Formats: C-alpha cells, sequence, structure tokens
RNA sequence: AUUUCACUCAUAUUAAAUAAAAUAACUCCAAGUGGGCCAUUUUUGGUAAGCAGAACUGGCGAUGAGGGAUGCUCCUAACG
RNA sequence: AUUUUAAAAUUAUUUGAAUUUUUCUUCUUAUAAUUUAAGUUGUUUCUAUACAGUACUUUCUUAACCCACUCGUCUUGAAAC
C-alpha cells in the first residue's frame, strides 16, 4: 500500500456540464467552449463557465444600475449572462450598447428608443472575438428571499435569519425568547 | 455531586512564592501599553479585583480595548474541533508586556543598515538566518604527552 | 443493568478528520461597545474629512466640464 | 485460465454461479451478489466462490468480435441488410429466428451476391 | 522562412559544447578533492597532530515498514520527507532541524553516506521526473536531457551530469534539484535484511540505526 | 507522445552519448591507459619494485613510531592500574 | 580467503575530545581500544563509555581519528589473558580468562562463545578489560598448560568429514570409524 | 486617532528548514449512529478474577492474504 | 497524411587543430550510407496438396495434488449446546 489521501486522487467541486437541452443554448456552448480553448483570452474563459451555471446564479439586472454601472465608459460595449428587466423608477434613458442572454419587452424597447442597441451572443462573438472594450458585468446574487433564511439560527444570539411562519402578527411567535418581558429576549 | 466552581482546582496555581508575598510595586504602575501590542495575562492573586479565569493563566494575546483601569485581550481557545476567539477583559494587575517579539524586532533594525551599507557599496547582501549546519575540517595539534588511555571500570 | 458514563476515546480521531479550523483573519471589527467619547470625536474627524475632500472633488469637477 | 487464439484474449471462461445453488433447487444459478453478515463470500474467504469484477474487463479494440473476427448484425428481411455493402469486411449476418422459411431463402441468396457471410444457413432446411 | 529551424539548431549545439566543458571541469574537482584529502592525513601522521575530516552534508534514507499501525508524528514526517511506502528512497540535506526531524523516526528507516558512483548508478537506472504545470506532474524516465533543461535551465542545470554534481555536493542548486525527482522506488535486497526489528549498532542481527558508510553496499543489492 | 521501450541508459552507447556529451572522450583514455600498462608486463612492473625502495623506506618509520607509541601507552595504563589495585 | 571460517570482529583505536568553550578552552584528549564488527560500532562503543566514565556525550564532543589496528605476525602462536565484567540474573562478577590463538581477536570470539555457553551471558551484558599477551612461564589454567610441553603428540581420534558429493546414502559395506 | 503627499524595506534562490501544500475556503439539503470491546504504557476499588471504573495511541467491529498446529484483537502486511 | 523528425552512434572518403602519440585518441569545424537511434525481425518445416477422421475448437462426466464448518438475524462477539 502507499499513504495518499483520497487515494492520490485529485478532486473538483462545481458543476462539469450544462443540465438544459435547448439546442440553442448547447450550440453556445459548444461555440465559446471552442473560443476559450483556441484563443485563451480570460475572457471567453469566464463567459463559458457562467452560461453554464444554474439559474439562482444568473440573476436579472435591471436597466438603472446597468446605467449607473457604465456611467464613466461611453462608447463601451456591457456585457451580462443574465436578462435585463425595466425600471419605472427611472426618469430617463441614455445611449447604450448592450450584450446579453434576454431582454424584457419593455427594456427592449426603452433602449432603442434612446438610439442603442441590443446584441445577441453570437454577434459579439463575431464583432469582438477577444472582448476588447467590452465590460463584464452580473447582478445581485445575495438578494434572493431564501437567503434571508440561512446563516446562523433564528435563536442564536445575535441572528438575522427569518423564521418560517404560518402568517405574521402579535399572536404568531412574539412572546416567550423575543422580549425580556417574557424570560428572555432571543 | 460534582464540583466545577471559578476557582476551583488552583490551590497552587494561584499562590505567592517563597519568601515573595506582598502587593505589587509603583513601577507596575508606569506601564504604557498601545493598541495591537502583545501582552500576557498572569493572574497576581494579592489583587481580588478582575481577575481572569484558570484557562488564561500563561496566554498571549493582543489588546483590543484599553480603559481606566482595564484592558482587553484577544486570546485563542481549542474546542474539540476548531480555534475560537475569546475576548477577555482584566484588571491592570494582571497584565504584563510580551517579550516573544523582542527578536524580531532587533534582526528588523540590525538589518537596516546592512542593508543600506550593502546598496551603498553595491554589494550583494544575504540577510535570512542560518541554520545550524555541518562543521569544516582542521587541523588540531596535540602533544602526545597529553592523550590519557581510559578503559572500563571493575565493579566494586 | 447498568452501562458506561464516560470516555472521550476516538474524540481527536473526529476532531482531525477536517482538521482543526482556525479564525478569519478580518481587517476592521465593530465598535459597538468600546470606549465612547474617543469615537464619538473620531465620527466628527470623519466627516470634517470628507466634507474637505468631496467639496475639493466637486470644485474640480465644475471646473474641468465647465 | 487465460484463453488465447489469435490476438483476442480472454482472461476467464467459467462462469459465475450463484452461491449454494448446488444445495438448494429453489436458488437458480444467475449470480446475485451476497448481501448478509456472516457470508464467507462477502467476505473473501479462501476455497469458495469467487464475485465478479471489472478487473476481468476484455481489451476495447477486440470486445465484441467473434471468433470469425467480425461483428455480429442480425436481420428480418432483405431490405434490412442494405447497410453491409459497404462494410462487407467486418460484419457477418444471423438470420432472425422467426422468419419463415421462404423468407430466408431470399436473404441467403442476397447475402451471397454481396459476398457477406452468414453465421446459421442452414436452418429450416 | 525555414530559419525558424536552424537558429534553434545552433542554439542546442552550442547548449551542447556547453555542457561538455563543465561535465569536464566537474571530472577534475572530483579528482583533486580525493587526492588532496589522501595528503593532508599523511601530513598530519608527521606534524603530532590529528585531522578531523569535514562532516558529510547529505544522506539517503530507506524506509522499512509499511503502512498500518504507527503513531501519528512519525506519519507526518514521513509525508514531509516524501516517503509514502515500503522501499522508498529519498535525498535529505544534513542540518540542525533535519536531524532533530530524523530522531523522530529513526526506529523504522536506515540511512548513511552515499558515495559518487552510487548517485551515478541511482539516477541512470532508477531515475524520474515530474513532468507539467504545478500540481499535475505526470512521473516520467528520462531518455534525454530536454526536460532537466526545460524545467531548470533557468539555475543553469542542462543535463543529467549537472544534477549528479549538484546532488553529491550541497550545490547553491539542491532544493531544486532534489525536489525535481520523484521518490525512489526500489526491489528488495538480493539476500535479504538481517532483522528489521533490531539496531545496526545493537550487538545482535539488526537493521534499522545509521549506518554510515554502509549504506552503499546495500542500496547496490536493491538498485 | 506515445510512449516507447525505455532503453538502458548505461549499457546501450548510443544513449550513453546522448545523455553526456563527454563519455566517449573519457571510455577511450581509459581504454588507452588499460592497454598500455598490460602491454607492459615484464617491461614495466620492474622498477615499481624500485619505487617501492624509493617511498615505503620513506613511510615506515613514521609508522612504525606511531604504532610503538599506541601500544607502549596501552601497557602504561595496565601496569599503573595494577600498582593501584595492590 | 575460506570464508566458511571467518570470524567478523577487529579493532580500533578511537581519538576523541569535547567542543572546546571558554570555560574550557583546550580540553582533555581520550583514547581506547575497541573490539566491534564495524568502525560504526567502534564509536558507538566509544561515545558509551565517553558518557559513562567522563562527561562526554557526543553531541558536545567531536571526533579525531579511526584506524583499524592490524597484527604483525598472524601465523605464529601467542598466549592470551583477558579481564572481564558480566552481568548474572542476580548481580555483576568480573573474571580472568586465558585462550591460545594467532590473534587477539581470534581469542575475543572465542571468548564470547564460552561465556554464551557457559553462563548464558549475552553480548550486552559483558564489559571486555584489557586483552594483553602473557609469557609461558606465568600461565595460570591447567588447560592451556597441557599444550606446551616438549614433544606434543597425539591421535586423531574424530569421525570422517566429506564433501556433500561424496556423502551417499545405501552404502555396500558398512565402514569403519578405526582408521588407526 | 484618522486622511493626503514625499522618500524606502530581502526576493530570480523566495525576511529560518521541509512539504504528490489549492485533494483549498464557504453556503444548502439530508442519511445512519448515540448498548461497544481489545493490546502496550500510566492508573482507582478488590485477596484476586476471561471482575468493575478512567488517560494517550493503535486496533477489532466494518477485513480478507502469509506466519503463530488450532484461535474475532499477536508478528509481517492491508486486497482490480 | 508529415517530430520513428532533429540530434546521437557507426562506416568510408574529407576541410582543419590538439593531445592521450594511438588498426575503439579527441573536437558532427563537408558530403553519402547504416543502426547501437526511432517498443521484433528473418529462414526452414508442419497443419496439408484437407472439407471433419482417432487431429483441432467446444460442452459434459469421472479421477488425482492443494484448499473449503449452515444460511438469514439480533449482537462487543455465531459453525455454535
Ligand atoms: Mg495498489
Ligand atoms: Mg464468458
Ligand atoms: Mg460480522
Ligand atoms: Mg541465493
Ligand atoms: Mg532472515
Ligand atoms: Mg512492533
Ligand atoms: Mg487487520
Ligand atoms: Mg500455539
Ligand atoms: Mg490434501
Ligand atoms: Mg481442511
Ligand atoms: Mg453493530
Ligand atoms: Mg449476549
Ligand atoms: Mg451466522
Ligand atoms: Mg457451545
Amino acid at each position: 500500500g502507499i499513504a495518499l489521501k483520497n487515494v492520490g486522487r485529485i478532486k473538483k467541486h462545481g458543476r462539469k456540464h450544462l443540465v438544459s437541452k435547448n439546442p440553442y443554448l448547447r450550440l453556445l456552448v459548444k461555440l465559446y467552449n471552442f473560443l476559450a480553448r483556441r484563443t485563451n483570452a480570460n475572457f471567453n474563459k469566464i463567459i463559458a463557465k457562467r452560461l453554464i451555471m444554474p439559474k439562482r446564479y444568473r440573476p436579472p439586472l435591471s436597466l438603472s444600475k446597468l446605467q449607473y454601472h457604465m456611467a464613466n465608459h461611453p462608447n463601451d460595449i456591457a456585457v451580462v449572462v443574465g436578462s435585463i428587466t425595466d425600471d419605472k423608477r427611472l426618469f430617463s434613458l441614455k445611449q447604450l450598447k448592450v450584450c446579453a442572454l434576454r431582454f424584457t419587452e419593455t427594456a427592449r424597447k426603452r433602449i432603442e428608443d434612446a438610439g442603442g442597441e441590443c446584441l445577441t451572443f453570437d454577434q459579439l462573438a463575431l464583432k469582438y472575438p477577444t472582448g476588447k472594450k467590452c465590460v463584464l458585468l452580473r447582478g445581485p446574487t445575495k438578494a434572493r428571499t431564501a437567503e434571508k433564511h440561512f446563516g446562523k439560527a433564528p435563536g442564536k444570539p445575535k441572528s438575522k435569519a427569518r423564521p418560517y411562519v404560518r402568517s405574521k402578527g402579535r399572536k404568531f411567535e412574539k412572546a416567550r425568547g423575543r422580549r425580556k418581558s417574557r424570560a428572555y429576549k432571543k | 455531586g460534582k464540583s466545577r466552581g471559578k476557582r476551583s482546582g488552583t490551590r497552587y496555581k494561584f499562590s505567592k512564592k517563597f519568601r515573595k508575598h506582598g502587593e505589587c510595586t509603583a513601577n507596575k504602575y508606569l506601564e504604557k501599553l498601545n493598541y495591537g501590542d502583545y501582552v500576557d495575562i498572569v493572574c497576581d492573586s494579592t489583587q481580588q479585583k478582575g481577575m481572569p479565569f484558570n484557562y488564561y493563566h500563561g496566554k498571549t494575546g493582543k489588546i483590543f480595548h484599553i480603559t481606566k483601569r482595564g484592558v482587553g485581550v484577544l486570546v485563542n481557545k481549542r474546542v474539540k474541533h476548531r480555534i475560537e476567539q475569546k475576548k477577555v477583559c482584566v484588571r491592570i494587575e494582571h497584565v504584563r508586556k510580551s517579550r516573544c517579539n523582542e527578536d524580531f524586532l532587533l534582526r528588523k533594525i540590525k538589518n537596516a543598515e546592512l542593508i543600506k551599507e550593502a546598496k551603498l557599496k553595491n554589494e550583494h547582501i544575504n540577510i535570512k538566518r542560518k541554520t545550524e549546519g555541518p562543521k569544516p575540517a582542521a587541523m588540531i595539534k596535540v602533544p602526545p604527552s597529553k592523550i590519557i588511555t581510559i578503559e572500563p571500570l571493575p565493579f566494586y | 443493568a447498568k452501562s458506561k458514563n464516560h470516555t472521550n476515546h476516538n474524540q481527536n480521531r473526529k476532531a482531525h478528520k477536517n482538521g482543526i479550523k482556525k479564525p478569519k483573519k478580518h481587517k476592521f471589527m465593530s465598535r459597538k461597545g468600546l470606549d465612547p467619547n474617543f469615537f464619538r470625536n473620531q465620527k466628527y474627524c470623519l466627516k470634517g474629512i470628507q466634507k474637505k475632500k468631496k467639496e475639493l472633488k466637486l470644485k474640480a469637477k465644475q471646473e474641468k466640464n465647465n | 485460465a487465460v484463453k488465447k487464439v489469435g490476438k483476442i484474449i480472454k482472461k476467464r471462461t467459467k462462469k459465475f454461479t450463484r452461491f449454494q445453488s448446488n444445495r438448494f433447487m429453489r436458488v437458480k444459478p444467475a449470480w446475485r451478489k451476497p448481501r448478509g453478515i456472516d457470508c464467507r463470500v462477502r467476505r473473501r474467504y479462501k476455497g469458495t466462490n469467487l464475485m465478479p469484477s471489472i478487473g476481468y474487463g476484455s481489451n476495447k479494440k477486440t470486445k465484441f468480435l467473434l471468433p470469425n473476427n467480425k461483428y455480429k448484425y442480425v436481420v428480418k428481411n432483405v431490405k434490412e441488410m442494405e447497410p453491409l455493402i459497404m462494410n462487407h469486411t467486418k460484419y457477418c449476418v444471423q438470420i432472425a429466428h422467426n422468419v419463415s422459411s421462404k423468407k430466408r431463402k431470399q436473404i441467403i441468396e442476397r447475402a451471397k451476391q454481396m459476398n457477406v457471410s452468414v453465421i446459421n444457413a442452414k436452418a429450416r432446411l | 522562412a525555414a530559419k525558424k529551424i536552424k537558429t534553434l539548431k545552433l542554439i542546442n549545439k552550442k547548449k551542447r559544447n556547453d555542457l561538455r566543458q563543465r561535465t569536464l571541469r566537474y571530472e577534475e574537482e572530483y579528482e583533486s578533492e580525493r587526492k588532496k584529502i589522501i595528503e593532508l592525513k599523511r601530513e598530519a601522521r608527521k606534524n603530532n597532530c590529528f585531522y578531523r575530516e569535514a562532516e558529510k552534508k547529505v544522506v539517503f534514507v530507506i524506509r522499512l515498514k509499511g503502512v498500518n499501525k504507527l503513531p501519528p508524528k512519525v506519519r507526518s514526517v514521513f509525508r514531509l520527507l516524501r516517503l509514502l511506502q515500503v522501499h522508498n528512497g529519498v535525498f535529505v540535506k544534513v542540518n540542525k532541524a533535519t536531524k532533530e526531524m530524523l530522531k523522530i523516526v529513526e526506529p523504522y528507516v536506515t540511512y548513511g553516506y552515499p558515495t559518487l558512483s552510487t548517485v551515478r548508478k541511482l539516477l541512470y537506472k532508477r531515475g524520474y521526473v515530474r513532468v507539467g504545470k504545478v500540481r499535475r506532474y505526470a512521473r516520467k524516465k528520462i531518455q534525454d536531457n530536454a526536460d532537466i533543461s526545460k524545467h531548470l535551465g533557468k539555475y543553469n542545470v542542462h543535463g543529467i551530469e549537472d544534477m549528479v554534481y549538484q546532488l553529491y555536493t550541497c550545490g547553491p542548486v539542491f532544493k531544486k534539484v532534489n525536489n525535481f525527482l520523484w521518490a525512489f522506488k526500489l526491489k528488495p535486497p538480493r539476500k535479504g535484511f538481517k532483522a528489521k526489528r533490531h539496531a545496526f549498532n545493537e550487538p545482535r542481527p539488526g537493521d534499522w540505526g545509521n549506518r554510515e558508510a554502509h549504506i552503499n553496499e546495500l542500496i547496490n543489492r536493491m538498485i | 507522445k506515445k510512449r516507447l521501450q525505455n532503453k538502458n541508459s548505461l549499457t546501450n552507447f548510443a544513449v550513453r552519448c546522448r545523455l553526456n556529451p563527454a563519455y566517449k572522450l573519457l571510455r577511450s583514455l581509459a581504454v588507452l591507459r588499460m592497454r598500455k600498462s598490460i602491454l607492459e608486463k615484464s617491461k614495466n612492473k620492474k622498477e615499481k619494485r624500485v619505487q617501492k625502495q624509493i617511498q615505503k623506506k620513506e613511510l615506515q618509520k613514521i609508522n612504525h613510531d606511531y604504532y610503538k607509541g599506541v601500544a607502549k601507552a596501552v601497557k602504561k595504563k595496565k601496569k599503573r592500574e595494577e600498582k593501584k589495585a595492590k | 580467503i575460506d570464508n566458511s571460517l571467518n570470524t567478523n570482529i577487529h579493532q580500533y583505536h578511537i581519538v576523541g575530545r569535547a567542543i572546546p568553550t571558554a570555560k574550557d578552552k583546550n580540553p582533555n584528549v581520550y583514547r581506547m581500544c575497541i573490539f566491534a564488527k564495524n568502525d560504526t560500532n567502534a564509536k558507538s562503543r566509544f561515545w558509551y563509555f565517553m558518557k559513562k566514565i567522563n562527561k562526554l556525550k557526543k553531541s558536545n564532543g567531536e571526533l579525531l581519528a579511526c584506524e583499524q589496528i592490524k597484527e604483525r605476525f598472524p601465523l605464529r602462536v601467542k598466549n592470551y589473558g583477558v579481564l572481564l565484567r558480566y552481568d548474572s540474573r542476580t548481580g555483576t562478577h568480573n573474571m580472568y580468562k586465558e585462550f591460545r590463538d594467532t590473534t587477539k581477536e581470534g581469542a575475543i570470539a572465542q571468548l564470547y562463545s564460552e561465556m554464551a555457553g557457559r553462563h548464558r551471558a549475552r553480548a550486552s551484558s559483558i564489559n571486555i578489560i584489557r586483552i594483553s599477551e602473557i609469557s609461558s612461564s606465568l600461565v595460570r589454567r591447567p588447560h592451556i598448560k597441557q599444550l606446551l610441553k616438549r614433544r606434543l603428540r597425539f591421535p586423531a581420534l574424530h569421525l570422517p568429514t566429506l564433501q556433500k558429493e561424496y556423502r551417499k546414502k545405501f552404502a555396500s559395506k558398512r565402514p569403519s570409524t578405526y582408521r588407526m
């Protein structure tokens, strides 16, 4: 015998393949794997990796944050591997160039009315093979509500986690263990 | 039943040494402390206010709080599969400036001038410490009249 | 019938299976309950510094774009 | 033991028979993995039945070849054996069990014209 | 533009000539040291004095026990020395720290001082190399000088005699050369051991001590 | 690349000269001085006795004195202990 | 030349001292003569005795010489006397013995065999003091006096010892032990 | 204290050695367990026990192969 | 389908220098070939001038030599009186 850990076998931890059976997405994965391999640019590698991630790691990005992130990058291209949504809290939109996976109808209409354009990834692969003057962006990955229940258990000292409750009110879990008046707080 | 008090098992730990009783000197009250310093926790039993707990007697930490007569110290402690940071609040008599750091400080100060001189003459300097190694050869002079012969001894 | 009542046999093999973990080494910690009358003054110092910095930056922007 | 004819090597020829199937007739000879404490076959005692493992696997280059040194293809009518006109040196044909004699005569006659061998061209004669 | 191959073809030839010259000077050094030591001792006997020799700086260590039933502190040190199974063998540098590490594991090994010809025989008959990106290494046998120069030619070693030189004497490049080699895997000895239970210095047949210069005879029987 | 047979680096002359570009010269020189000396049976080896007379007489007195001294010291220790035991 | 008859004991001469210090900058020097199987064992015994007798440990000392004394007349027959000290199961004793040989280590080889055969004493429990040579007028043990008469003769009464290929298993006449 | 500007502190031999050191770090969802026993060394009750009760490590259990005639725990050594 | 290449070695003609002074002396400082490089090649015979024979492949049956306690289960522990 011999004294190795994990019998000498190396370990990896992430997702290895697509789960989705959409044929257009499979064509995209083939294309960008080829680009990443034959032009190792650290731009095509990251893209080829990101379009394999599950849904919870491809969050949406709104128009207002898109414009705010590109405020000091005029005449550049923003790249997102999620969806763009409209934002009714914006009053005015600039002229922008954006590539992404999906656009909502309202956001697509608003972008084109201000003089910009929307691109798909097979067009950015054709005009920007190595991602010159392209800026990679992503949306909030820890804003989902499910994340508000994770972490330290609600009942440990100074935990911010939400509990799982039938409903909300003065009659639902607010008496003993939540105020000093009933034997202790938290 | 079982008896686990706060001062249990400290009969010899918390006792003064021979012919060395009495309260502390007056210069102990003139020591300087600053944030981030290394410090030793040594309980002094003749001051009963703000004594540390049994476990921490003899440990070393860093300062995270200074008050009128108190100091907060960050100390590691092993709990069963991990190490936890503990926040220990003690009074000023049970506190001593740590000496575990001084060789590094002297080394830095002294190596500064050697580097400055070597670069001033544009030499090549090596400043890392050297582990004790094998010894070289030498020629040892010895008169024949000085070698004494020995042999095992009989039993008595 | 009686039984065992204590042993910590096999406990540090379990402890070393996932090693002895260590603290996290952050750069800042919270000053919630620490020495007051010193951190309130620090709040004032930092507000003054930020005011000066922002005013200079804003003035530079104002003249640069004209 | 090991059997070798040409370049084809078989690592074992005997079958794996089920433990205790020689002693009780309600136990069939098809292999089942032994589970259960105190088995003496699950624990690899010497002198008893062996277990099958992935080590006895065959060379990838010669895994499905017959002693003919070709692969086998089973056909059901005359039209099914169309693709064999391009690779007539790597494949041999066998006729399905439930085809009549009249259909078999036609299949055999076409296989001869294509220069492909038939494994069982003597049935129902 | 077939000039892309000719400049490389000249570079290889110049590299080969440089290696030849370096090897010849190494041979000179070996003969000179061997002769000087043989004269200093002869002069010491004449002038009523003793000439104590320099001590060794390098040992070769073999493992003697399997992987079952060991205390944890022994397992840690075996891992840090890169000795993982029964009859492995590696070179080790001699310091205060390595001596104390070697005292922990003494009853399970045996070691000694290797000669130049023993080093050469080990490197030519049982010499393997780690090739690849860091942490992906692909054990390969030497067969040529390309792999050596590719990984280690930044410190000016180009070929197998250069690392023989750097191993036999603790040259400036010892950590890299030693770490470049795979751990040696060796046969059992041709006439057996005496008793791995007992020590070399015990008045019985035994094996596990430090056998200073008798290591060469043993590792010629399992090479 | 496909792997091939690993050739014996010591007894296969072509690969031995491939790894060491200096081995041919060293081996040739060794063969030359080997043939010279074996050809000098009954022509040389006759004076090697003369050099024996030259330098063994030089070293003999020193070696003889050294071992004489060691032996005398061991004997003196014996007598010194035997006198004390009485 | 016949390795079936060799013992593996030789004699060595070792010299050593302590590493000089400020309190002692020219320390005493020591020598011994040790019988062992190789030079490494001789050094081990030297440091063992340095520790037991003086206050030297190998870790703060250095070695000056290791010689391996050879013998001058390996075909003349000498008389030897040996002084011992060894441990029994219930105490420790010291002894004097005599041997006849052509080498000192040849006599030490006999001594280890005899002390194992007669007293079950292991090499780990034996300390050797003062091997030397003794004249024939000062021999004490009767079994050595028998061997130094004027005209020593005796018959040979041992049984034959034959090569393995002539050591045949079906004989055709039962052999004789007489051999005159 | 904090903040802003200047100058400068060994690296390719890496501010002491060695290292199939990233086979790392961190989140989520869950199973099965919570009657144990044995050996060297230390050790409590008892005249003692193949008795009862603790400590560090290695094992049996969950594990077969060669040796100890035989043998769950001993020696070598762990399995395509 | 173009690294079984380059290089290295060998042999026979060469262009120059050393030294160890030589039918294996060195330094690819010019062309040709060969393998010791660049993981086995050749010659004879048989099967045989056969179409299933007593030969070859294969499946059963019966010996020898070595080895092999009754499965499932609860249990620290099962071949278990
Ligand atoms: Mg294996
Ligand atoms: Mg089969
Ligand atoms: Mg079981
Ligand atoms: Mg033999
Ligand atoms: Mg043996
Ligand atoms: Mg043992
Ligand atoms: Mg086991
Ligand atoms: Mg027995
Ligand atoms: Mg039998
Ligand atoms: Mg049996
Ligand atoms: Mg169980
Ligand atoms: Mg029971
Ligand atoms: Mg059972
Ligand atoms: Mg019973």
